[PDB]
């Protein structure tokens, strides 16, 4: 067309590989204002969960375990590669603004 | 308020039972607009602003912060000021439940039917933000040519730049006016940035409208590559897409060489906020140490530890900051012919005089002509006054701080004695005078009958007295206020107690108070600016 | 040249018949507003290889109160000054009977000249400016509030009205500008009037040392 | 005579005189008001400084060594 | 701990997970003077 | 040695005279209460 | 009612109060929210991801599948999930009209309601509140310490001695140093000033 | 030519009042008028007081070390107290003005600039006691 | 970990794609650490043979 350039050499796969791990479970991250997306990738490593599988044998100090987790209603398609549907942390409730 | 097909109330007729005792205010609201006040309907409230708390009940005006939030001279204050801090109590307690208990009836939420606009407004939006984008590629095209010259002080760079941020600058302005003349009045949005109690209109043209511009290190966007910002550009470009113009809005979503830049924008905040703490916990410990062995002692003098003076009157009159207001002097300001025209008292029209006042009242006055002796000698008090006033003011302004506010004392003894201003009444034009100076002999901020210190009573007291009598002026009160005997010797009792109250005490720890006092701003303030 | 010179010893002359009136002392009217072009004409219109020589610009005034203290001021020539220099003028004084003096130094001294005038302490007491200094009044500048000095009689009446000792009062080091302007010696108290937004007027106190 | 003080009770002198009062009641001291019903000695206490009946002179330090003495009942109370 | 919203200001408070130290006055004149001048109707305006 | 231990940050002065821990003293998280004064505060009751 | 609760962008807050069913707000086939924000949080920070996933995610429970959110997809509008709403019979922009639970009367507003994805953090209450009253003291210095019961004293610093000074506040200052924290007596000589 | 501090001198009328001169009118009104001004980077006060055509009466440098040199000790309490005032108004806020006067009151009472840091307010000469909790400790106690 | 040089801190341009701009922590060690994005590859060596 008339274009912006004619010699690209490379192209990428996908823009969202941009985002670390703790950072790529948020849906529609470009939609929030910035300091945001900051402070929730340092508040979802503290959140009660299933941290791993065999938690009965690993006498750890200081463990925490959810009873019924589930899996997100909203979920990015990065959340595969991180096994996020197979140790979820979080339970979908039903808000209300008011 | 409406008695025959339903008994209905009004919010106002509820409101007006929890506003305490009898107190009188005069607020504004956010959205009085600038062009009303001048012209016609100015006490008619087409909007339904200018609020008026008259003998303590609310006639007009919707309340917001500017009325009740923290502010100089809002209800809350003016409550604290007359009644005292007991009945201020149960105001804020009466205030918060009533309203959360009606707030249950009517309701309140944000949805995002409270943060989109009609297709007429967006196409609008689309349309200015290209035409900005054109401009800013014509000014990219002439600098190559070299067609610029740079201002003095300014190099070819620089003034580019300038031109570039105001073209954007404007470019908001516009979105702004465009988004903001789109809001509805159900909305909720508006209906919190109105309110006072949060937001901002910046947050409503960032969700709509605009995001913006980012910086970091108080420019745009830094080639941080070889002659790019991010290896999808082209070197040595310079337009608005590719160092930071943010063209999208919170609501559309954000493109990815713009996701991070926003990220760049909000790193920059989050580090000079914990920056600025660790400042804050020294500068302000440091200044509270070496200032905290400053006090009042028991001859009003401000002394240090070793007693060695340093202030010979706390805050250079003697008074404590709790109890002082905002008020006006109007003596320095007008030209000489309204001043002339507005305190002179002249008798020589000899109706003017009749109207205002009582018949017998100033017949007598005339024939005595020692009154008019008198009145005649106190206009000139008046203008000595007005001319050191105009001095010790060089600039222009009248908004001083000062103790017990005037007007409001005066508008309250209009209405404890139910003053009717349509009838001529009686006040002997002397007793005004010879009362003023009595009560200007009776308030003694430094206790001295030797020639010394009445010298410095005489100075320290200096500026009230100018706006007391300036207030107080013989004309003035006959004309505009009318008032009663009696309510003129109430007017006067009080406005001794409340100086007699005013004196700061002596045994404060005024120098750790003042030193936290500098310690605040010293926290508020940019980082770096 | 020459009309930057002529300029500046008119400026000069004009800031000093200022500074010993403010000290008390007895000048003619006329002498504190005479204009560039009277002083050109009467001390002549240049001083390059002119009348005026920085000599025959020397000043010699009599206090207000009493006439016989009386003070001098002397221009030197030389770009800084020597010993026997200033004991020239030491023996200027000696012979007229006049212990007050001033010295408007061009542009310097010498360590050893620094010595020799804080000996003579009880006689022939000397003020050493710099031409500098003197070309602007700083007493009309806006910071700069209202000096007055007080008598002995006056510094008595307020340690007793306010009960104080002479050690409580606030300090000022007598080798700033305005010390010096007023010529104040240690144990002096000089009253500052300054007029305040809450008050109108306020009236502090200063103690010399 | 010559007293340059203030007659007027200030802030500090009014929470001391009513804490030491107190204290003095709690450890059965003879009241000087006719209560009624009251028992907190904190009570008590505030509604003897409001009659002017509070047997306690205060001794004011002026800052050159003197000082003065005025009694209770002399000064007016702030509030 | 349980307080009023028109205190959160001067506290500079929020109520997501801050915490808030209480001390109890011992004697009978510290409480009469805590009683007599820091109550916080006593202290609506500000000097600053 | 004795120098070391009368010295600067937590010695025995700048962290047993000036700064000292005191007994009597409970915190606990913030929650609203709009039901209550401005003058009161809701104290849980095994605190009390 | 002090446990910790955060959404998916940076919204903690703690709990304020527990009601039971028969007292929060119902819709008109009877679905009460298990949690209530404030509609305050919002504009201030200008989360409208959060406003997304709730309108996403009651299209997602209606319809059956799970939704996206990969953040640049330009595929989903909200014009797209609105239209995508309206077919299953609700409003198109997630408002509802509820009543209110006390009184049974509606609501003058409609409320926006739909289900979004809480997680529980770590602080609990029941780890941070501790109290001391007349504790075990030290031995060398007799200053309050630590016990078995895990409760010691909080520390009296240096800028609360001066909130204190200007308060004016001599008797709590001395009782909160002195009284509180290791009180002593000792005999002192008169003549001279040695101990005795 | 120039004065060799001063490196880059600007050139402006102002907007605002308070950079305008205000002259009381015949009639007595308040007039405000605009004024071009000379900025510098770089100070040197001495010699710019002393130049024709530059008013002496209203030179001002926010240097306070060099005002405390050129015109005196009340000139630096009311300069100071004006550069206070125009950090704290910058924002929009306002402080009282008891404190502003408190602070430059005090740190300018005993003749000489004393500085709030460590070495101001330690040569203040207080007793024994007070100066050992301030870094000294025991230097002080034995020089007592 | 208390330096006030900015610098060291500040996003800069070259980290796209292989740190991540959002996540870092906050207090005292504000952009002092960092984490990696999802397919950034760290390479281990060879010779140059
Ligand atoms: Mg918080
Ligand atoms: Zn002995």
């Amino acid at each position: 067309e008339v274009a912006y350039c004619s010699t690209y050499t490379h192209c990428e796969i996908h823009p969202s590989m941009i985002l670390g791990v703790c950072a790529s479970i948020i849906p529609f991250p470009d939609h929030n204002q910035s300091p945001r997306n900051t402070y929730q990738s340092a508040m979802g490593k503290q959140a009660m969960g299933v941290y791993i599988t065999n938690f009965h044998v690993r006498m750890d100090t200081l463990a925490h375990v959810l009873y019924y987790p589930q899996k997100p209603l909203v979920t990015t398609r990065s959340m595969e590669y991180l096994r996020f549907r197979e140790l979820p942390a979080g339970i979908n409730s039903i808000v209300a603004i008011a | 308020a409406i008695l025959k097909p339903r008994p209905l109330w009004t919010g106002k007729q509820i409101f007006s039972l929890i506003i305490p005792g009898h107190i009188n205010c005069i607020r504004t609201h956010s959205t009085h607009p600038d062009d009303e006040d001048s012209g016609p309907y100015k006490h008619i409230s087409p909007g339904d602003t200018k609020v008026v708390v008259e003998n303590g009940e609310l006639i007009m005006g919707i309340l917001c912060k500017k009325s009740l939030g923290t502010s100089a001279g809002s209800l809350v204050h003016i409550s604290y000021l007359e009644m005292g801090h007991d009945i201020t109590r149960l105001f804020y307690s009466n205030i918060q439940t009533v309203i959360n208990n009606w707030l249950l009836i009517e309701g309140h939420t944000i949805g995002i039917g409270d943060s989109i606009a009609d297709s007429k407004t967006y196409q609008d939006i689309q349309n200015t933000i290209k035409k900005a984008k054109q401009d800013v590629i014509e000014v990219i095209e002439k600098a190559h040519n070299n067609e610029l010259e740079p201002t003095p002080g300014n190099t070819l760079r620089q003034t580019f730049e300038n031109q570039v941020n105001r073209i954007l600058n404007d470019a908001r302005d516009k979105t702004g006016s465009s988004a903001q003349k789109s809001l509805s009045e159900y909305n909720n949005f508006k209906s919190m940035v109105v309110s006072g109690a949060k937001g901002s209109k910046i947050n409503i043209s960032q969700v709509i409208a605009v995001v913006g511009q980012q910086n970091v290190e108080g420019k745009r966007i830094p080639f941080g590559f070889k002659h790019r910002t991010l290896p999808h550009f082209i070197k040595d470009d310079y337009g608005p897409e590719s160092r930071g113009f943010v063209e999208n809005s919170y609501l559309a979503g954000l493109t990815p060489t713009e996701f991070f830049f926003h990220a760049m924008g909000g790193r920059e905040g989050l580090i000079d906020t914990a920056v600025k703490t660790a400042e804050t916990g020294y500068i302000q410990r440091r200044l509270i140490k070496s200032m905290e062995s400053v006090m009042v002692k028991y001859d009003a003098t401000v002394r240090n530890s070793i007693n060695q003076v340093v202030q010979l009157r706390y805050g250079e009159d003697g008074l404590a900051g709790e109890s002082v207001e905002f008020q006006n002097l109007a003596t320095l300001k007008p030209s000489n012919k309204a001043f002339e025209k507005k305190f002179r008292f002249d008798y020589t029209n000899e109706r003017a005089l009749r109207r205002t006042l009582q018949e017998d009242l100033v017949k007598d006055v005339l024939s005595n002509a020692h009154i008019q002796n008198e009145l005649e000698r106190e206009f000139e008090r008046m203008r000595e006054d007005r001319e050191v006033l105009r001095v010790i003011f060089p600039t222009g302004d009248s908004k001083v701080v000062l103790p017990c506010n005037l007007l409001r004392m005066i508008w309250n003894a209009q209405k404890i004695f139910h003053i009717n201003p349509r009838l001529p009444s009686d006040l002997h034009p002397i007793k005004v005078v010879e009362g003023v100076k009595e009560l200007s002999k009776k308030l003694v901020i430094v206790n001295g009958d030797d020639p010394l210190s009445r010298q410095a009573q005489e100075n320290a007291t200096l500026l009230f007295n100018i706006h007391l009598r300036s207030t107080l002026c013989s004309r003035r009160m006959a004309e505009e206020f009318r008032l009663s005997g009696e309510a003129f010797d109430w007017l006067l009792g009080e406005i001794e107690s409340k100086f007699n109250q005013a004196i700061a005490h002596p045994g404060e720890m005024v120098g750790a108070l003042a030193a936290q006092s500098l310690g605040e701003p010293a926290t508020q303030m940019t980082l770096n600016t | 040249d020459d009309e930057e010179e002529t300029y500046r010893l008119w400026k000069i002359r004009k800031t000093i018949m200022q500074l010993c009136h403010d000290r008390g002392y007895l000048v003619t009217q006329d002498e504190l507003d005479q204009t560039l072009e009277e002083f050109k004409a009467q001390f002549g219109d240049k001083p390059s290889e002119g009348r005026p020589r920085r000599t025959d610009l020397t000043v010699l005034v009599a206090h207000n109160d009493d006439p016989t203290d009386q003070m001098f001021v002397f221009f030197p020539e030389e770009p800084k000054v020597g010993i026997k220099t200033i004991k020239v003028y030491c023996q200027r004084m000696q012979e007229e009977n006049i212990t007050r003096a001033l010295i408007v130094v061009q542009q310097g001294m010498t360590p050893s000249a620094k010595q020799s005038l804080v000996d003579m302490a009880p006689k022939y007491i000397l003020e050493q400016f710099l031409q500098q200094e003197l070309l602007i009044n700083i007493t009309e500048h806006e910071l700069v509030p209202e000096h007055v000095v007080m008598t002995k009689e006056e510094v008595t009446e307020l340690l007793a009205r306010y009960k104080l000792r002479e050690n409580q009062l606030p300090r000022i080091q007598a080798g700033d500008p305005v010390a010096r302007y007023f010529g104040i010696k240690r144990g002096q108290v000089v009253k500052i009037i300054r007029p305040s937004e809450t008050a109108g007027r306020y009236i502090t106190y200063r103690l010399v040392q | 005579q010559k007293r340059i003080t203030t007659p007027y009770m200030t802030k500090y002198e009014r929470a001391r005189v009513l804490g030491t009062r107190a204290l003095q009641i709690a450890m059965c001291a003879p009241v000087m008001v006719e209560l009624e019903g009251e028992t907190d000695p904190l009570l008590i206490a505030m509604k003897e400084l409001k009659a002017r009946k509070i047997p306690i002179i205060i001794r004011r330090y002026l800052p050159d060594g003197s000082y003065e003495d005025w009694g209770v009942d002399e000064l007016i109370i702030s509030d | 701990f349980r307080l009023n919203l028109s205190v959160t200001t001067p506290y500079n408070a929020d109520f997501d997970g801050d915490e808030m130290n209480l001390h109890l006055p011992q004697s009978l004149e510290t409480r009469a003077e805590i009683q007599e001048l820091a109550m916080v109707p006593r202290m609506i305006v500000t000097p600053q | 040695s004795l120098k070391q231990r009368l010295k600067g940050k937590e010695g025995r002065v700048r962290g047993n005279l000036m700064g000292k821990r005191v007994d009597f003293s409970a915190r606990t998280v913030i929650t609203p209460d709009p039901n209550l004064s401005i003058d009161q505060v809701g104290v849980p009751r095994s605190i009390a | 009612i002090g446990d910790k609760f955060a959404s998916r962008h940076g919204q903690k807050g703690t709990c304020g109060i527990q009601y039971r069913q028969e007292d929060m707000p119902f819709t008109c086939e009877g679905i009460t929210p298990d949690i209530i924000i404030n509609p305050h949080a919002i504009p201030s920070r200008m989360t409208i991801g959060h406003l997304i996933e709730c309108l996403q995610g009651k299209v997602s429970a209606n319809k059956g599948e799970i939704g996206d959110a990969t953040p640049f997809n330009d595929a989903v509008n909200v014009q797209k999930i609105s239209n995508l709403l309206s077919d299953y019979g609700y409003h198109l922009r997630g408002n509802e009209v509820l009543y209110n639970g006390f009184t049974g009367r509606k609501i003058t507003s409609q409320i926006f309601i739909g289900p979004t994805y809480y997680q529980r953090l770590k602080h609990m209450v029941d780890d941070k509140i501790h109290s001391r009253a007349r504790g075990p003291i030290q031995i060398l210095n007799r200053q309050p310490m630590e016990g078995r019961s895990r409760d010691g004293g909080l520390r009296f610093g240096e800028m609360e001695r001066d909130c204190q000074i200007a308060h004016g506040a001599a008797q709590f200052l001395r009782e909160r140093l002195f009284e509180a924290s290791d009180p002593y007596q000792v005999h002192v000589c008169n003549l001279c000033g040695i101990m005795a | 030519q120039g004065i060799e501090q001063i490196s880059k001198v600007y050139m402006h009328l102002p907007q605002t009042d308070n950079k305008k001169k205000i002259i009381i009118t015949e009639d007595g009104e308040f007039k405000a008028l605009q004024e071009w001004i000379l900025e510098t980077d770089g100070v040197s006060l001495m010699r710019v007081l002393s130049e024709k055509d530059v008013d002496p009466v209203r030179t001002t440098s926010n240097d306070i070390v060099e005002i405390f040199t050129v015109l005196g000790i009340e000139a630096v309490r009311k300069a100071l107290e004006r550069e206070l005032y125009h950090v704290i108004s910058f924002d929009g806020s306002y402080v009282n003005y008891r404190h502003l006067a408190l602070l430059c009151d005090t740190m300018t009472c005993r003749g000489h600039l004393m500085a709030i840091t460590r070495h101001g307010v330690n040569r203040q000469d207080t007793g024994p006691l007070m100066k050992c909790s301030f870094e000294e400790t025991v230097d002080v106690l034995m020089e007592a | 970990r208390d330096g006030k040089l900015a610098k060291p801190r500040q996003l800069h341009n070259t980290l796209w794609g292989m740190v991540c701009p959002a996540e870092t922590p906050e207090g005292h060690a504000v952009g002092l650490v960092k984490n990696l994005a999802l397919m950034a590859y760290i390479s281990v060596g060879s010779q140059p043979s």
